[PDB]
């Protein structure tokens, strides 16, 4: 079988079977990699590797480099669709509580699905654009511990 | 958000009063309709037996014609 080209169709098992981003190919291609492969090997061989599945990637740039258009691409390119979460500049609007638990929130559908089926094989995909109190150690607690919370990526 | 919860806590109390009080009619009910189920009973009784003191009535004044 074999996901009609662009679909959303992820199929897994062995019953199975570059554009565009102008310059960037050897850095990009190894830090695609790093990721996405420790992901893609099928499937004994990450235990064989033994290593957890990394957390987060991120990326600083001077303005005007793209670097938007890159991450919608690597993450369109890493899932048949995640499918991509995009978070408002603002983040935390909403004073009385209460937007520290929206940035909390996002995360919890992602992990609410992950204990649902967790072990294998979901993916989410959240992004964080522009990225103190609560916010800072929440977003730290829910990416790290206590408990699990892999099986997800965040690009900032 | 404080505020929502207090205010919920306000309207919930608002609504929990009301309530206990539509039960205590029940209460009341069930004690008016049975002290008047007992009315009844002897109704049914001086009824359907009043029309057997009309029937013998009724029965002795033919046989008293023909």
């Amino acid at each position: 079988f074999e996901k009609a080209e662009n679909s959303s169709l992820n199929l897994i098992g062995k019953a199975k079977t570059k554009m565009g981003i102008g310059g960037l190919d050897k850095e990009f291609s190894d830090i695609f990699r790093r990721a996405f492969a420790s992901r893609v090997f099928p499937p004994e061989i990450v235990e064989q590797m033994g290593c957890k599945h990394v957390k987060g990637i991120l990326l600083y740039g001077p303005p005007g480099c793209g670097k938007t258009l890159l991450a919608r691409q690597i993450g369109k390119m890493l899932n048949a669709r995640e499918p991509k979460v995009v978070n408002g500049p603002e983040i935390l609007n909403k004073y009385v509580g209460e937007s520290e638990a929206n940035i909390r929130k996002l995360f919890a559908d992602a992990e609410e699905e992950q204990r649902r089926l967790g072990a294998n094989s979901g993916l989410h995909i959240i992004i964080f654009d522009e990225i103190h109190d609560t916010v800072v150690n929440q977003l730290l607690s829910k990416i790290d511990g206590v408990e699990q919370l892999n099986n997800i990526l965040v690009i900032g | 958000a404080l505020s929502e919860i207090e205010t919920r806590h306000s309207e919930i109390i608002k609504l929990e009063n009301s309530i206990r009080e539509l039960h205590d009619m029940f209460m009341d009910m069930a004690m008016l309709v049975e002290s008047q189920g007992e009315m009844i009973d002897r109704i049914e009784y001086n009824v359907e037996h009043a029309v057997d003191y009309v029937e013998r009535a009724v029965s002795d004044t033919k046989k008293a014609v023909k």
